């Protein structure tokens, strides 16, 4: 019962700090007008799908693994899935969005005066909604219970997700592997490093140099495991989830949600104009 | 018995 | 020897004026006042924000009727507003952006404007082509216009960073008046009830009545420790407020020609930017550099309210002529009316 | 039917906050025989274009001052060649330098007519002005020990107080130079993204 | 001679606020405090109006 009793440990903590984090920095974000600039606008942006990635994906993947079965309906296995794989798109987005809105301001900051604007921030937030409750429409429609029988002729089920053949199957995986994790890291890799080239060409400076390096290795640990594992199984379900099922795709997952817990505190409250925001936002 | 994962 | 003469007259006449107003000192407005009630907490609140202006709010003024105002922006647009549905009557595009004041003439016909270009330009609201224009541009004054107050559709007075004030003839676009007298730049100006007589407040913290017809300065007053920015006459006359940047408001009664009260608190440290008065002149409202409005008891000279709800510099203020709002412009590019 | 026109017209009203925003506004202090009018290479006004950025300069031919608190840089010229109006030009700078308004703009300093300072130190009675420049240690020497201190007066200034808000940002400048809409062009691009740096939450 | 004949003026003027005739501040006073009470009802700043007759809402 050891790993169970921690894995209930880990996924409440960082369920926890994730809530706890989001709700302050969209607290603090919309108390106070002054700060309301175009990062502070994908950062208000960012917490909200991160509150959404934390209350959909943490607990309706952590209770059927405990439980080792889905025990919530077929409406819920829908609903889930849709909301987990649209908060996973909208950040992925909102991180990329935020490293070429910075590598604009520090790097041209002149020419970037002409459209870098409240305006412009708010028609790339409703973009990025939009095409995420968009693309992630196949998922409410093929992720449907798929029935079993336990060890006590207790009838079971398990929430999955097919299209209808393999060949869509392993297309649809390499896609959102490529355009919801690889590509948002190069560029993430390649905005961050202009910035820190930049930047350097000094204690506060390198001060700063490290976040940027932290932001894309941080990046690169939380999704590359989930993303890789998605695409073993598209191709060999079979041997993928003889090694991965279980206990240790939980913990691939957790480090995947720990991205949500690991936002708020970089973005936000290591910056003091925003902690000052804090202690102006509340008695 | 309870195989795969959901992808998220 | 007669530089030196004059100036032993000089000094003999202003010890004379001291002994006067002295003597006059028979009790201050505090000790009369010491009995009444008090404004209690005027609790008020924002009814609308106008929202059109993309930089600094300069200047506002109501129109006659407490619909329509008047604002300036140093954005380059003077605005029209009707402050009931919060429609952009007009707007119109100003030949400098540089203004500094703005007024609308008591027919409702016109609207005066001016600033950092040593101008006033009259605009005329009511052309038969449809679209606001230029009536005339008053050319005269060597130093920025503070401030401008129409008496009629022919005739405006105005104030002056050159020292001076000067009363115009808008047909003929000629000066009738120059007035001189401060030594400091004129900040600011306030026409009398009447329309007799005018106040004017300046950098050398003087303040001086002046009589319209005659082009004479009737009365000095002398009090503040700082440039006035801002002066208002109170609704019988009588009297009036003066605000600068001493962190301090100031009233005086014409007839007794001296202070009657002075209105502070040692929380307020920063400099007034504006003043104006209610209905019954039983309230002083100023405007602060700490982005507040305080409301003052003009009688008891307690501070009995705060318009807060701006994000910069309150930079100008207004009560309508019907005592139902107030106005107030700001450094943030917003009015806001209340109560 | 007149909420259209509000409409129509703050339509037009945004259409015109826009061609605001593409120009940088720039003020200009100094005494004369500084040469601002020599500065320019291209309330009175004027109008430049550096790599495709457009600039506007505006100089008033205590209070007038506080217009210009949002303008990007303050361009404070001084002649450089006399001494007996330098300690005049100091007390100019410094009340610029900490005015209540200006905490937050940054100062490009122009020490102009270099060259005739350089002609009177290499006849300059400077020492009689300024006794602290005896033994002062750092073209010809003695000619950048003058440059030097005298560039060295109003930066202690600028850095006296200041607290990383704004910045200045000195040069030496004869009457000749074509390259001040360069440098001001630099210090726009330094000053800009010294704020963007703060702005997008990166300090 | 402008120093002194603008002193002459300065004297002038002085003699002018001088020659004026000034009442008691207790009077002064006593006339702005009896304004503000003849104009009490008036002012809706001081009391605020119903709201349906508040024509700001």
């Amino acid at each position: 019962e050891w790993q169970p009793a921690v894995q209930i440990l880990l996924y409440s903590l960082i369920f926890l700090l994730s809530v706890l984090g989001n709700t302050l920095v969209i607290t603090v974000l919309i108390r106070n007008k002054r700060m309301r600039t175009v990062t502070n606008i994908f950062l208000l942006s960012l917490a909200v799908s991160d509150l959404m990635l934390c209350l959909f994906c943490m607990p309706f993947n952590l209770i059927p693994n405990l439980l080792k079965d889905f025990i919530f309906g077929s409406a819920v296995c829908k609903t889930t899935t849709y909301f987990m794989g649209t908060s996973v798109s909208v950040s992925t987005l909102n991180l990329v969005a935020i490293a070429l809105e910075r590598y604009s301001a520090i790097c041209k900051p002149l020419q970037s005066r002409v459209w870098q604007t409240k305006s412009h921030a708010l028609k790339v937030i409703a973009a990025t909604w939009c095409l995420s409750f968009t693309i992630m429409t196949p998922y409410p429609i093929y992720s449907n219970l798929v029935p079993f029988t336990k060890n006590n002729n207790q009838t079971a089920n398990m929430c999955r997700f097919l299209l209808p053949n393999d060949v869509m199957q392993q297309s649809w995986h390499t896609f959102l592997l490529l355009l919801l994790f690889f590509i948002p890291g190069v560029v993430m890799a390649v905005a961050y490093g202009l910035i820190s080239l930049e930047l350097y060409q000094l204690m506060a400076k390198k001060r700063v140099i490290r976040m940027l390096i932290v932001i894309v290795v941080l990046f690169f640990l939380c999704w590359m495991p989930i993303f890789s594992a998605n695409a073993w199984r598209a191709y060999d379900t079979a041997s993928a989830e003889r090694r991965l099922s279980g206990t240790p795709i939980s913990f691939i997952l957790l480090l995947s949600y720990t991205s949500s817990c690991v936002n708020p505190i970089i973005y936000c409250f290591m910056n003091k104009r925003f902690r000052l925001g804090f202690m102006a936002t509340f008695p | 018995d309870y195989m795969g994962w959901m992808d998220f | 020897s007669e530089l030196d003469q004059l100036r032993q007259e000089a000094e003999q006449l202003k010890n004379q004026i001291r002994d006067a107003r002295k003597a006059c000192a028979d009790a201050t407005l505090s000790q009369i006042t010491n009995n009444i009630d008090p404004v209690g907490r005027i609790q008020m609140r924002t009814r609308r924000t106008l929202r059109g202006h993309l930089a600094k709010i300069y200047a506002m003024h109501w129109g006659t009727d407490s619909r329509l105002l008047v604002s300036a922006s140093q954005d380059g647009k003077l605005i029209i507003w009707d402050s009931y549905t919060t429609n952009k009557v007009h707007a119109i595009p100003l030949r400098s952006s540089w203004v500094m004041t703005c007024a609308y003439a008591p027919s409702g016909n016109y609207v005066a404007c001016g600033g950092l270009d040593n101008i006033c330009s009259i605009y005329n609201l009511k052309t038969r082509e449809g679209n606001v224009r230029v009536s005339r541009e008053l050319a005269g004054h060597t130093g920025y216009l503070s401030c401008c107050r129409f008496l009629d559709d022919n005739q405006i007075v105005t104030s002056s960073g050159d020292t001076t004030c000067a009363l115009w003839d808008i047909e003929t676009g000629q000066q009738t008046t120059t007035f001189t007298g401060h030594t400091g730049d004129v900040m600011s100006l306030s026409l009398a009830p009447d329309t007799r007589l005018f106040v004017s407040g300046a950098c050398d913290a003087s303040a001086k009545l002046w009589d319209v017809r005659e082009g004479m300065c009737r009365q000095t007053f002398t009090g503040h420790e700082s440039d006035i920015n801002a002066i208002c006459f109170f609704p019988n006359g009588n009297a009036f407020a003066t605000g600068s940047d001493d962190a301090t408001c100031r009233l005086f009664d014409l007839r007794a020609d001296q202070e009657l009260m002075t209105y502070s608190h040692d929380n307020i440290i920063c400099g007034i930017t504006s003043v104006s008065f209610s209905k019954s002149g039983r309230l002083l409202l100023a405007g602060y550099d700490d982005f507040n409005c305080n409301v003052w008891d003009a009688l008891k000279a307690d501070r009995a309210g705060v318009l807060a709800g701006h994000d910069n510099r309150v930079s100008c203020l207004g009560v309508t002529d019907d005592g139902m709002a107030v106005a107030t412009g700001s450094w943030d590019s917003f009015l806001k009316i209340w109560n | 039917a007149a909420v259209e026109r509000s409409k129509m017209i703050d339509r037009n009203l945004r259409e015109d906050g826009e061609k605001a925003r593409r120009t940088l506004r720039l003020l200009l202090l100094g005494a004369d025989n500084s040469g601002k009018s020599t500065i320019v290479k291209q309330i009175f006004e004027t109008k430049f274009q550096v790599d495709k950025v457009n600039f506007h300069m505006f100089d008033v031919g205590r209070k007038w001052i506080q217009c210009f608190n949002d303008v990007t840089a303050i361009i404070f010229v001084v002649d450089s060649s006399d001494y007996n109006r330098l300690q005049e030009a100091l007390n100019d700078f410094k009340s610029i330098w900490n005015n209540r308004w200006l905490r937050t703009i940054s100062v490009i300093l122009f020490l102009n007519k270099q060259d005739l300072l350089a002609e009177k130190v290499l006849a300059s009675k400077i020492e009689d002005y300024f006794p602290e420049f005896a033994r002062y240690t750092t073209e010809d020497p003695r000619v950048t020990r003058a440059k030097y201190f005298i560039r060295k007066e109003f930066v202690d200034i600028s850095t006296a107080s200041g607290d990383g808000r704004h910045i200045c940002y000195p040069h030496f400048t004869c009457a000749v130079d074509t390259e001040n809409a360069r440098r001001i062009f630099n210090d726009c691009k330094d000053i800009i993204l010294q704020m963007n740096l703060r702005e997008y939450n990166l300090v | 001679t402008a120093s002194i004949a603008q002193a002459r003026k300065l004297v002038e003027q002085l003699k002018m606020e001088a020659n004026i005739d000034r009442i008691k501040v207790s009077k002064a006073a006593a006339d702005l405090m009896a304004y503000c009470e003849a104009h009490a009802k008036e002012d809706p700043l001081l009391t605020p109006v119903p709201a349906s007759e508040n024509p700001f809402r």
